[PDB]
C-alpha cells in the first residue's frame, strides 16, 4: 500500500511509492484534515467517494514502433519508448522469427604439432568436400586456412639452431621450423586454391605440451581486411588435441608485455610474437563477440571437458569430438551449425544501476522461463515466431537514456529509449482562484502560497504571530502536547523538528511516528534496510519477505522437496523451515530415526499382496492403509518376519510420503520348516 | 586512507625491465631489478640499490659465471629483515649442450654487506630460482619445469645439501601444472610450512599445503580454481592478522578473472584446523568498470598502518585505466579476516602521467623514512615509488553548562524587567590525541580546527544566542597541538520561552587540517576515518513541580517471569519479562529504564502510554517523554531471542533499574533482580537393532545351549553433547534356574566406558498366572542383573553400538498354553534431568525393549 | 581448593586468582590472566597475552618475544621485570639497534625488542617500577614516584617528576633525577 511518510504534492506523492494515488476533487479535505490525505491507495480513496476519473495515478507504460519499409526484419520491433515510474515496471513483447539461407565463411585453424600429421594428411585433400557442405545450407559459401605452433622461445620450443632448423623428433624426412601463425589461405569458394596452397605445407614441432592458438585466434579475430571477412555468419573452425596456453604462461620466457589485441601480421606471419604474452580468455571472448565470430573446438576425447567450460564465458560457441586422424571433420562442422543456430540468446548493453531489466522466454518446445537475467531457450526453428518479455524497472525518477537490445550472433539490434513518467496532467488552467483567497492557485486540487503568505488556504502572514486559537488542532486529544513536544504549531499545522541522530525523521500528523521505533530482528528495525522500512510501528517489507520483522521469505521457501510437497506430508511450512510432528527430522521431515521398526506388523498385507492370500482378518482394501507394491526392488529398510503360517518371509519396504504410508516389496523365495 | 600521494619520491633508470621486482632491505634501502637490461655480451639482468636519504641508485657489483649466460638476474627476488639476508634469482640460465638448450637457474644470497655471495623431462628444464624464499634453514627456491612441468621446490638446508618437495603421480593430471610459480611460508609454534601455487593445474589452478610429518614433507590440504584461465594461484602472501607469531589466513589472487565489468579476483582462505578441510570463505574485488585490470597481480603484507593493531595488505592491479595501474589499501579486521570493502585507491594517472603498470609489483612492511611509519614501495615500468604512511589522530571534544540548568527567575514572564537580559555560560574544551606509535618528538605536530556550535539546531528560532554574534551560529578556527584546550563564551536569551519542557540543545562539528612537517619531507597527519565529527550537550530548564521545591519523585520497578519456570535454552526462541514502573512521587522528567542481560540474549520489541528502547550487553526503553505523570503506572513485556548455541549455565541472571532527570539518591524501589534457572534441551534416541537375536528353539530332549545378542544403538542426533548412563535389565533366573549367565557389555567405538552390575527381585511371586495370561518374561516374573555403563563424553552427531551377548540354557521352560515365552531386555538412557531437558513428545525414544521369541 | 598457583595451557586460556597470593603462568596461547586481590606473579609467556593485577602490589614477568602484550597493574606499587630478554642462548628477537629495552611511563609503553625497521612495543598501564636488562637501555619516568633499576650496561635513567629512587648497577649509567626530592645509587663503574 501507500507508505507516505511526508507528502505535499502529487509528484511527492507519487515518488514515494507506484501504489500511491492523488484524489484532486475539490471540497473533499476538511477543515480539520491535512492535505497529506489525499496520497492514499485507489481503493480506499474510490471507497470514501473519489471517482475513477477525478484520480491522477500516473502509470508506466510502453509505445513501440516498428520500420514498414524494411523486409526480412529478423528481430522486431525495432525502436521502443517507455515511460517509467518508480516502482513499477513497464514490459513489451520481443520477436525472433530464424531466417533462412544465410552465407557461411568458415575459416580453418590446425595445429601443425607432430601428433597432427596424419590429420595433416588428411584435410590438405578435404577442401572440395568442405564447400559441398557448406553449399548443401547455403547458396554461397568460401573457406580459408591457417596454422599455428607455438612461440619461438624457450621453455616452449628448442631455441638450438640445429633443432630450430629440425625440430621435428625423426630426422629422415622433411619438417619446417616452428612458427607463432601463418595465414595461408584467403577466404576464397575455389577448392583447387584450397587444395594447391594447404599442399604446400609441412609439418613442426615444439617442446611443450599446451599450443599457443590463442594467439591465432586473437591475430584471425584482429584483421579483418587481412582474412576476408564479409558481412554474413563467420566461423572459426580449431583443431586440436591438447592445452592452450594463456596470459602469465610468457613470464617463464620472461615475456609480460600483456596483448595488445591489434593487428600484427606481416607477410602472413605473426612476427613479433616473442615481445607479447598470450591473451586471457576474456579478451578472446570480447573480441569474437565485437566480431561475430562464432568458435568450433574440435578436439580429441580427453579434452572435450577442458574446451566444454568455455562456453560458459564464450556464447555463440561449440565443442566436438574430433578423432585422432581428423576423418570425422565436415560432420563435426554440421553438427556444430546445427547446434550453435538452435539457440538463442537476448542480451542487452551495459546500463546503470538505476534500472533494472529481466526476461522471460517462451519458445516452441513449451519449456516456459520466467525472471532470467538474460533471454535463452533452444529448439529455435525456421519461420516460428518466438517472443521474448522484456520487463524494465526504475528505481528513481530517471533521465533520458538509451540501452540496445540484441540478439547475440547477429547484427540485428533492437533500441530502447527511456523516459520518466514522474509528472502528474493535473488541470490548472481554469481553477478558481478564489477558493485559495487570491494568494494562490488550484494545482491537482491542492494551493500553494505566494511569498509572506503561509498555510493550507493562505490564511497567514509568516511575519505575524501564530494565532493562540489554531493551536488547538495541532494536538491530538485533552491529554496530547502540542506536536507531541517534537513539532511547533503555526497558522493550525504542526512543523516537525529534525533531529541529529541519523535516521530521525519525524513525521505525522502530530509528529507522533518516528523511523527507528519498531520491531528489531539482529539488532536491525525490520531485519536492515534490505529486507524492510519501520513506518512508526508497524514494518512493511521490499517483495520477497514477510513478517513482523521481515524475517521471513514469502516463497519459494524449503520446506519443498523435489517431488513439490510441503514437508513430505509430515508437519506444516512455517517461514521457510519445517516443523515436523512426531519423531521425523529435519530439514524435510524424511527420515524416523529412533523409530520403532515397522516390519512387524506389515508382514500382515505383506502375506496376502504376493502370495494371494485371501481375506483373514479381512480382505486386503479398506485395510492395509495407504500401503502399496513395487515391481522393482526398493531401497528402503531390509527385513524379514515369520510367516503366519511358518516360512520366512522377507520383505524391503521404502517409504513413500504421507501419514503411515509406504511403498512395499515383498520377496517370493520363502525358506520353510 | 594515511597514505601519502603528494609528495612520493619516484626512482627512475633507464635500465630495461626495471621495476619489475622490488624488496625492502634493512630498514634504509630498496633494491630493484632490470631482468631484461643487457649489460654486456650473452648478460641479461641487473640489481640496482636504491636510497631514500639521496634519491638515486647505482648498480651492485656482482661477478656473473660464465656458464650463466642471458641468466635474466632480478626476475625473482627476497629478504629478510632480521637478520639482514637478500636472495636474488635469475631463472634463465641458457645452459647450451651438443644438441640441445636447456633452461636452469641460479640465485646468490647476500649478508649484511652487499660484497660477497654464495651461489646455489626430469629436471633438466628445471627453471630453478623461478620464485624464491628464505626459511631460517635456508634458502628454498622453486622449480616450475620439474617432470614436464608438474613443479616442484627445493629446500636447502646447507650449501650443498637439499630436498626435493611436490606431489605424488597418481597420475598424469599435475601435468604442466606449474607448481612453485608463487610460494610462502607459514608460521605456528615457531615451525615453518610451505604454501605453494600452481596456476595452470588443469588450466583452473590449484593452492597446496605442505607439512613435515616425522621429518618428511607431505601435502595435507588443497584447494581449486573455478573459472577456466583465471590463474588461481599465481601470487600468495600469509597474513597473521592479530600479530601474535601464528599465521591466520592465505591470501589467493586469480588476477585474470572474466566478469562483463570486472577482471581480477582475490580469495581469503583461513587455515585448516587439524584434519579439517580447506575452504574459501570471503572474495575481494577490484572497482566496477575495469576489465582487464589483473586485479590481484601482486600482494604484500604492510603491518599495521592505521593503528588498530590489526595487519593490513595492499593488491596491486596494474592493468587498470588502460594498463596506468592502481593499487588497493584493504584492513584487517577482527576474527581473522580481511574487511571487503577497500580504504585507499591509488591510482598511476593521478601521480604521473609516465607511469605504465603501476602496481605490478610489491613491498611493504619496514620504514625507510626513519619517523617510525610503515612505507610502501610500488614498481612500475622504468619507476619505483615510495608511499609513506601519515600520522593519525582523533579529537574528543566536551561542554559543560554553568549554571547547570537555568534559573526559574531567567525565563519567568515578567513586566518590570529588561527584556532580552538573561545571563548563561557555556564552557567547551578539545583535546587532540595521537593513535599511531612512531619516532617522531613531541611537539612538532600541529593542526588547524575549525568548528561549528549552533544552538537549538534543529529548530526553527532558537531560544537562546550566543552574546558575541546575537545569532545561533558561530565559526571559529584555531590551531592545536596534542594538548588540551579551553573556551568560554556567554549565552544570551532574547524572549522568555513558553515550552520550558525541551531543553536547551548545543551542537558540535569540526574540521581538521593537519600542517606538514618540515623535518620529515612535509608529512601532513590525518584525521581518523571512523572519528566521531559530531557532540551534542543539554542544558535543561529547572522544575517548579509544586511549591517550588525540587521535584520529588519515587520510582519502583519489579518484574517477574510470570508462569515460567525454567529457561529451555533449544526449545521455544523467546521469553517474555513482565515488568512494571511506579511514580509515587510527583512529576518524572525524562523517565529511562535500563536493562543488563548476558551475551547471549538480544532485545526484540516491547509492547505495552509510549514507550521507546533502543540498545553483558545494555537496553534502554524510553518511558512516556516528556513527562511520566504524577500517581501513574505503566505494565509491559519485554521480548528476548535466546540463542540456540547460547552458554549461559544452569542459572541466569536479568538486571534493572530506573533513572530520572531529576537526579536524585538510588533507592532499594530503584533496582530489582530476579534469578532463573536454565535447562538446555537435549535429543538422542536409541533403538533395538536388526541382527539382534529373533528367534531360538530348543528340544527338552537335548540339552545343547545356544548364544543370544541383544544389540541397540544409541545416537546423538541434537545440538548438544552430554555424559549419558546406558541401563541394561538383564533377566537371569525364573524359579532359582539360570536363564541368560553371565551377560556382558560391550561397546563398538573402543570409546571410554564403565560398567557395574546390580541385582533385583520380581514383584510378582506367582510366576505360573503371570505367564498364564501373557507369555512375557521379563522383570516381572525373573530376577534381572542391572547392567549401567555410564560414559563421560556422548559426542554431537556421533553413534555406536551397544551389544548385549552370552549364552543360554532352556531349563527354564514353562509349558504354558502358548507355545512361546518371550525374553524382553529393556534399555534406557539417564542424564542428570536437573540441567537436561527432552522436548515435549520427544522422551519416548529414550527406551527401547528387545524381544527373543522361544518354542520347543 | 587450597591450591595457590596454576599452570596454563599451550592454547589459549582464562587464568583468574583469588584474595590469596598466586604465581600464574600462561605458557603458549593467548591468555587473558587477573590476578585479583594480593601480590600476584603474573608471566604469560609466549603469545599476545593481556594481564590484569587489579589490588596489591603486582610483579610482571616478560619474555624474548616480539609479540606485543597489554599489562595494567591496577591500584598499588606495581613492577615489570625485563631481564629474561638477553640470555646466555640464542636470542629471537632483535636489538640491532644495541639499546635493549627502552621505557616511557608518560607515555605508556616498552619498546622491547627493535629491528632496523620495525619497532615492536607493549602496553603498559598503571604500573610504577621497572627494571632493565643487562645490555644498556632507557628508562622514564612519569608524574608519579618510580623505581628505575637499570642492571648492567651503560644505562640512562630520568624519573621524571614525584620522588623517585633510581639505580645504575654495574657499568657506566647517566642518572637524571628531575623535579621532586629523589634517591640516587650510581653503582659499580663511572657514573654521573
Ligand atoms: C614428485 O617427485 C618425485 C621424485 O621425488 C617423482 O617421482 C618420480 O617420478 C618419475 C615419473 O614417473 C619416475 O620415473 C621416478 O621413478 C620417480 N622417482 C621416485 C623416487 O619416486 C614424482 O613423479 C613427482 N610427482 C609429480 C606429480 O611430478
Ligand atoms: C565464386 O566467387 C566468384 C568471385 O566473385 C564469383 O564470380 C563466382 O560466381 C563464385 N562461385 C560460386 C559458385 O558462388
Ligand atoms: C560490412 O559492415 C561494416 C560495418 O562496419 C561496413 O563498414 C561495411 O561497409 C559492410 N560491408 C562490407 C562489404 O564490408
Ligand atoms: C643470449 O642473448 C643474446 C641477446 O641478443 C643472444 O644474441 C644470444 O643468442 C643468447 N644466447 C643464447 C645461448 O641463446
Ligand atoms: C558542520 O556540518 C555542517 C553541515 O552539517 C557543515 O556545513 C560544516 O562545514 C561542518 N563544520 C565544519 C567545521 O566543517
Ligand atoms: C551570525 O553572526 C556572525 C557574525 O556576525 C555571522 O558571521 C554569521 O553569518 C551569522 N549567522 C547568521 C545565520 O546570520
Ligand atoms: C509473550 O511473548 C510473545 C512474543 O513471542 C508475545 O506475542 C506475547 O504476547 C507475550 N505474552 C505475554 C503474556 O506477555
Ligand atoms: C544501574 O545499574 C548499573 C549496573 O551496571 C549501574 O552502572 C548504574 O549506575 C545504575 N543506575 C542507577 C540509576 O541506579
Ligand atoms: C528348530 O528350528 C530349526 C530351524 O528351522 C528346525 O529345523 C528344527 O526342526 C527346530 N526344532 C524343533 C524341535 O522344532
Ligand atoms: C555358547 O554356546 C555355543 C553353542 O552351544 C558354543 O559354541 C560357545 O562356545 C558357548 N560359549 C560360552 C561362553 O559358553
Ligand atoms: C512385562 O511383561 C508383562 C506381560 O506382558 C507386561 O504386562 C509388562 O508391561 C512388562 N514390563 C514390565 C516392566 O513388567
Ligand atoms: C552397528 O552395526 C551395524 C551392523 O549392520 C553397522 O552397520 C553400524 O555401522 C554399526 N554402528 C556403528 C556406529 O558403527
Ligand atoms: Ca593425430
Ligand atoms: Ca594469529
Ligand atoms: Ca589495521
Ligand atoms: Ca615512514
Ligand atoms: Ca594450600
Ligand atoms: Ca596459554
Ligand atoms: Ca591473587
Ligand atoms: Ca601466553
Ligand atoms: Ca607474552
Ligand atoms: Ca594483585
Ligand atoms: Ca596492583
Ligand atoms: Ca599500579
Ligand atoms: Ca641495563
Ligand atoms: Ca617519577
Ligand atoms: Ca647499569
Ligand atoms: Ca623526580
Ligand atoms: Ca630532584
Ligand atoms: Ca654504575
Ligand atoms: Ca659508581
Amino acid at each position: 500500500e501507500c507508505t507516505k511518510f511526508k507528502v505535499s504534492s502529487c509528484r511527492e506523492c507519487i515518488e514515494s511509492g507506484p501504489g500511491c494515488t492523488w484524489c484532486q476533487k475539490l471540497n473533499f479535505t476538511g477543515p480539520g484534515d491535512p492535505d497529506s490525505i489525499r496520497c492514499d491507495t485507489r481503493p480506499q480513496l474510490l471507497m470514501r467517494g473519489c471517482a475513477a476519473d477525478d484520480i491522477m495515478d500516473p502509470t508506466s507504460l510502453a509505445e513501440t514502433q516498428e520500420d514498414h519499409n524494411g523486409g526480412q526484419k529478423q528481430l522486431s520491433p525495432q525502436k521502443v519508448t517507455l515511460y517509467l515510474r518508480p516502482g513499477q515496471a513497464a514490459a513489451f513483447n520481443v520477436t525472433f522469427r530464424r531466417a533462412k539461407g544465410y552465407p557461411i565463411d568458415l575459416y580453418y585453424l590446425m595445429d601443425l604439432s607432430y601428433s597432427m600429421l596424419d590429420d595433416l594428411r588428411n584435410v590438405k585433400k578435404l577442401g572440395g568436400d568442405l564447400l559441398r557442405a557448406l553449399n548443401e545450407i547455403t547458396e554461397s559459401g568460401r573457406i580459408g586456412f591457417g596454422s599455428f605452433v607455438d612461440k619461438t622461445v624457450l621453455p616452449f620450443v628448442n631455441t638450438h639452431p640445429d633443432k630450430l632448423r629440425n625440430p621435428c623428433p625423426n630426422k629422415e624426412k622433411e619438417c619446417q621450423p616452428p612458427f607463432a601463425f601463418r595465414h595461408v589461405l584467403k577466404l576464397t569458394n575455389n577448392s583447387n586454391q584450397f587444395q594447391t596452397e594447404v599442399g604446400k605445407q609441412l609439418i613442426s614441432g615444439n617442446l611443450d605440451a599446451p599450443e599457443g592458438g590463442l594467439d591465432a585466434m586473437m591475430q584471425v579475430a584482429a584483421c579483418p581486411e587481412e582474412i576476408g571477412w564479409r558481412n554474413v555468419t563467420r566461423l572459426l573452425v580449431f583443431a586440436t588435441d591438447d592445452g592452450f596456453h594463456f596470459a602469465g604462461d610468457g613470464k617463464l620466457g620472461a615475456i609480460l608485455t600483456p596483448n595488445d589485441g591489434r593487428c600484427h601480421l606481416e607477410d602472413n606471419l605473426y612476427k613479433r610474437s616473442n615481445e607479447f604474452d598470450y591473451p586471457s580468455v576474456g579478451q578472446l571472448a570480447h573480441k569474437l563477440a565485437e566480431n561475430n565470430i562464432q568458435p568450433i573446438f574440435a578436439v580429441t576425447s580427453r579434452m572435450v571437458k577442458t574446451y566444454e567450460k568455455l562456453t560458459e564465458i564464450i556464447p555463440k560457441s561449440a565443442v566436438g569430438e574430433l578423432s585422432e586422424d581428423s576423418s570425422n571433420v565436415v560432420h563435426l562442422i554440421k553438427n556444430a551449425y546445427n547446434k550453435l543456430s538452435s539457440r538463442v540468446f537476448l542480451d542487452h548493453n551495459a546500463l546503470p544501476d538505476t534500472l533494472k531489466v529481466t526476461y522471460d522466454s517462451f519458445c516452441s518446445n513449451g519449456v516456459t522461463h520466467r525472471n532470467q537475467p538474460r533471454g535463452d531457450c533452444d529448439g529455435v526453428q525456421i519461420n516460428v515466431p518466438i517472443t521474448f518479455q522484456v520487463k524494465v524497472t526504475a528505481t528513481e525518477c530517471i533521465q533520458e537514456q538509451s540501452f540496445v537490445i540484441r540478439a547475440l550472433g547477429f547484427t540485428d539490434i533492437v533500441t530502447v529509449q527511456v523516459l520518466p513518467q514522474c509528472e502528474c496532467r493535473c488541470r490548472d488552467q481554469s481553477r478558481d482562484r478564489s477558493l485559495c483567497h487570491g494568494k494562490g492557485f488550484l494545482e491537482c486540487g491542492i494551493c500553494r502560497c505566494d511569498t509572506g503568505y503561509i498555510g493550507k488556504n493562505c490564511e497567514c502572514q509568516t511575519q505575524g504571530r501564530s494565532s493562540q486559537e489554531l493551536e488547538g488542532s495541532c494536538r491530538k486529544d485533552n491529554n496530547s502536547i502540542i506536536c507531541s513536544g517534537l513539532g511547533d504549531c503555526v497558522c493550525g499545522q504542526c512543523l516537525c523538528h529534525t533531529s541529529d541522530v541519523p535516521g530521525k525523521l519525524i513525521y505525522g500528523q502530530y509528529c507522533e511516528c518516528d523511523t527507528i521505533n519498531c520491531e528489531r530482528y539482529n539488532g536491525q528495525v525490520c531485519g536492515g534496510p534490505g529486507r524492510g522500512l519501520c513506518f512508526c510501528g508497524k514494518c512493511r517489507c521490499h517483495p520477497g519477505f514477510e513478517g513482523s520483522a521481515c524475517q521471513c521469505e514469502r516463497t519459494t521457501e524449503g520446506c519443498l522437496n523435489p517431488r513439490r510437497v510441503e514437508c513430505s506430508g509430515r508437519g506444516r511450512c512455517r517461514c521457510n523451515v519445517c516443523e515436523c510432528h512426531s519423531g521425523y527430522q529435519l530439514p524435510l521431515c524424511q527420515e524416523c530415526p529412533g523409530c520403532p521398526s515397522p516390519c512387524g506388523k506389515y508382514i500382515s498385507c505383506a502375506e496376502c499382496l504376493k502370495f494371494e492370500k485371501g481375506p483373514f482378518g479381512k480382505n486386503c482394501s479398506a485395510a492395509c492403509p495407504g500401503l502399496q507394491l513395487s515391481n522393482n526392488p526398493v531401497k528402503g529398510r531390509t527385513c524379514k518376519e515369520r510367516d503366519s503360517e511358518g516360512c520366512w518371509v522377507a520383505y524391503t519396504l521404502e517409504q513413500q510420503d504421507g501419514m503411515d504410508r509406504y511403498l512395499i516389496y515383498v520377496d517370493e523365495s520363502r525358506e520353510c520348516v | 586512507f594515511n597514505l601519502d600521494t603528494e609528495n612520493a619520491m619516484t626512482f627512475q633508470e633507464n635500465a630495461r625491465g626495471f621495476g619489475q621486482s622490488v624488496v625492502q632491505l634493512q630498514g634504509s634501502r630498496v633494491v630493484v631489478g632490470a631482468p631484461q637490461e643487457i649489460v654486456a655480451a650473452n648478460q641479461r639482468g641487473s640489481l640496482y640499490q636504491c636510497d631514500y636519504s639521496t634519491g638515486s641508485c647505482e648498480p651492485i657489483r656482482l661477478q656473473v659465471p660464465v656458464e650463466a649466460v642471458n641468466m635474466s638476474l632480478g626476475l625473482s627476488l627476497a629478504a629478510t629483515t632480521s637478520p639482514p639476508q637478500l636472495l636474488a634469482c635469475g631463472p634463465t640460465v641458457h645452459q647450451t649442450c651438443s644438441e640441445n638448450t636447456y633452461v636452469k637457474g641460479l640465485c646468490f644470497l647476500f649478508g649484511s654487506n652487499l660484497r660477497q655471495q654464495p651461489q646455489k623431462f626430469e629436471h633438466e628444464m628445471s627453471q630453478e630460482g623461478f620464485s624464491a624464499a628464505i626459511t631460517s634453514n635456508g634458502p628454498l627456491l622453486s622449480t616450475v619445469g620439474s617432470y614436464d612441468w608438474a613443479g616442484g621446490v627445493f629446500l636447502y638446508t646447507s650449501k650443498e645439501k637439499s630436498t626435493f618437495i611436490n606431489m605424488t603421480r597418481v597420475d598424469s593430471d599435475m601435468n604442466d601444472a606449474y607448481l612453485g610459480y608463487a610460494a610462502a611460508i607459514i608460521l605456528r609454534n615457531r615451525v615453518q610450512s610451505l604454501v605453494l601455487g600452481a596456476p595452470r593445474y588443469q588450466h583452473i589452478g590449484l593452492v597446496a599445503m605442505f607439512r613435515q610429518n616425522t621429518g618428511m614433507w607431505e601435502s595435507n590440504a588443497n584447494v581449486k580454481g573455478t573459472q577456466i584461465g583465471a590463474y588461481f594461484g599465481a601470487s600468495l602472501c600469509s597474513v597473521d592478522v592479530d600479530s601474535n607469531g601464528s599465521t591466520d589466513l592465505v591470501l589467493i589472487g586469480a588476477p585474470h578473472y572474466y566478469e562483463q565489468t570486472r577482471g581480477g579476483q582475490v580469495s581469503v582462505c583461513p587455515l585448516p584446523r587439524g584434519r579439517a578441510r580447506w575452504q574459501c570463505d570471503a572474495v575481494l574485488y577490484g572497482e566496477q568498470g575495469q576489465p582487464w585490470g589483473r586485479f590481484g597481480a601482486a600482494l604484500t603484507v604492510l603491518g599495521d598502518v592505521n593503528g588498530d593493531k590489526l595487519t593490513d595488505v595492499a593488491i596491486g592491479a596494474p592493468g587498470e585505466e588502460d594498463n596506468r595501474g592502481a593499487v588497493y589499501l584493504f584492513h584487517g579486521t577482527s576474527g581473522s579476516g580481511i574487511s571487503p570493502s577497500h580504504s585507499q585507491r591509488i591510482a598511476g594517472s593521478k601521480l604521473s602521467p609516465r607511469l605504465q603498470y603501476f602496481g605490478q609489483s610489491l613491498s611493504g612492511g619496514q620504514d625507510l623514512t626513519m619517523d617510525g611509519l610503515v612505507d610502501l614501495t610500488v614498481g612500475a615500468q622504468g619507476h619505483v615509488l615510495l608511499l609513506r604512511s601519515q600520522p593519525v589522530l582523533r579529537v574528543k571534544a566536551i561542554m559543560e553548562f554553568n549554571p547547570r540548568e537555568v534559573a526559574r527567575n531567567v525565563f519567568e514572564c515578567n513586566d518590570q524587567v529588561v527584556k532580552g537580559k538573561e545571563a548563561g555560560e557555556v564552557r567547551v574544551c578539545l583535546h587532540v590525541q595521537k593513535s599511531t606509535r612512531d619516532r617522531l618528538r613531541e611537539g612538532q605536530i600541529q593542526s588547524v580546527v575549525t568548528y561549528d556550535l549552533a544552538l537549538d539546531s534543529g529548530r526553527p528560532h532558537s531560544r537562546a544566542v550566543f552574546n558575541e554574534t546575537k545569532n545561533s551560529t558561530r565559526r571559529q578556527t584555531q590551531v592545536l597541538g596534542l594538548t588540551q584546550t579551553c573556551e568560554t563564551l556567554k549565552l544570551q536569551l532574547p524572549n522568555c520561552i513558553e515550552d520550558p519542557v525541551s531543553p536547551i540543545v548545543l551542537r558540535l562539528n569540526f574540521s581538521l587540517v593537519g600542517t606538514p612537517l618540515s623535518a620529515f619531507g612535509n608529512l601532513r597527519p590525518v584525521l581518523a576515518e571512523d572519528a566521531q565529527r559530531l557532540f551534542t550537550a543539554l542544558f535543561p530548564f529547572e522544575k517548579n513541580c509544586g511549591n517550588d521545591n525540587i521535584c520529588q519523585d519515587d520510582l519502583s520497578i519489579t518484574f517477574s517471569f510470570m508462569s515460567l519456570d525454567c529457561l529451555v535454552v533449544g526449545g521455544p526462541r523467546e521469553f517474555n519479562v513482565t515488568v512494571t514502573v511506579r511514580n509515587d512521587g510527583e512529576d518524572s522528567y525524562r523517565t529511562q529504564v535500563t536493562f543488563f542481560f548476558p551475551l547471549d540474549l538480544s532485545y526484540r520489541k516491547v509492547s505495552t502510554w509510549r514507550l521507546a528502547c533502543e540498545s553483558l550487553k545494555s537496553t534502554s526503553c524510553s518511558i512516556n517523554h516528556p513527562i511520566f505523570p504524577e500517581n501513574s503506572e505503566v505494565t509491559f513485556n519485554i521480548t528476548f531471542d535466546v540463542d540456540s548455541k547460547a552458554s549461559l549455565g544452569n542459572k541466569l541472571l536479568l538486571k534493572a533499574n530506573v533513572t530520572s532527570e531529576n537526579n536524585m539518591p538510588r533507592t532499594n524501589k530503584t533496582e530489582f533482580q530476579l534469578e532463573l534457572p536454565v535447562k538446555y534441551a537435549v535429543y538422542m534416541v536409541v533403538t533395538s537393532h536388526g541382527v539382534s537375536t529373533k528367534y531360538l528353539n530348543f528340544t527338552a530332549s537335548e540339552n545343547t545351549s545356544r548364544v543370544m545378542q541383544h544389540q541397540y544403538q544409541v545416537s546423538n542426533l541434537g545440538q548438544r553433547s552430554l555424559p549419558i548412563s546406558l541401563v541394561f535389565l538383564v533377566p537371569v533366573r525364573l524359579n532359582q534356574t539360570v536363564i541368560w549367565d553371565r551377560p556382558q557389555v560391550t561397546f563398538s567405538e573402543n570409546l571410554s566406558s564403565t560398567c557395574h552390575t546390580k541385582e533385583r527381585l520380581p514383584s510378582h511371586s506367582d510366576f505360573l498366572a503371570e505367564l498364564r495370561k501373557a507369555p512375557v518374561v521379563n522383570c516381572s516374573i525373573a530376577v534381572c542383573q542391572r547392567i549401567q555403563c555410564d560414559i563421560p563424553f556422548f559426542g554431537i552427531q556421533e553413534e555406536f553400538n551397544a551389544t548385549l551377548k552370552g549364552n543360554l540354557s532352556f531349563d527354564w521352560y514353562i509349558k504354558t498354553s502358548h507355545n512361546h515365552l518371550l525374553i524382553v531386555s529393556t534399555a534406557e538412557i539417564l542424564f542428570n534431568d536437573s540441567v537436561f531437558t527432552l522436548l515435549p513428545g520427544q522422551g519416548a525414544f529414550v527406551r527401547s525393549q528387545t524381544e527373543t521369541k522361544v518354542e520347543p | 581448593k587450597n591450591i595457590e598457583n596454576l599452570h596454563g595451557s599451550r592454547l589459549n586460556d582464562r587464568i583468574a586468582g583469588d584474595d590469596q597470593d598466586n604465581e600464574l603462568w600462561g605458557h603458549d596461547g593467548n591468555d587473558t590472566i587477573r590476578g585479583r586481590g594480593g601480590d600476584d606473579i603474573l608471566r604469560g609467556g609466549l603469545g599476545l597475552d593481556t594481564l590484569y593485577g587489579e589490588d596489591g602490589n603486582d610483579i610482571f614477568l616478560q619474555d624474548d618475544e616480539t609479540v606485543s602484550d597489554d599489562i595494567d597493574g591496577g591500584a598499588g606499587l606495581d613492577t615489570v621485570d625485563y631481564s629474561a630478554m638477553i640470555h646466555p642462548g640464542r636470542i629471537v628477537a632483535p636489538h640491532e639497534y644495541g639499546f635493549g629495552i627502552e621505557a616511557d611511563l608518560s607515555r605508556e609503553w616498552v619498546r622491547k625488542a627493535s629491528a632496523l625497521g620495525v619497532d615492536y612495543y607493549d602496553n603498559v598501564r598503571n604500573v610504577e617500577n621497572v627494571i632493565g636488562t643487562s645490555m644498556k637501555d632507557v628508562l622514564i619516568g612519569d608524574a608519579q614516584a618510580n623505581t628505575l633499576m637499570g642492571q648492567g650496561g651503560d644505562d640512562t635513567v630520568r624519573g621524571g617528576d614525584g620522588d623517585d629512587l633510581l639505580f645504575g648497577g654495574d657499568g657506566n649509567d647517566m642518572l637524571y633525577g628531575d623535579a621532586g626530592n629523589d634517591t640516587l645509587y650510581g653503582g659499580l663503574g663511572d657514573d654521573t
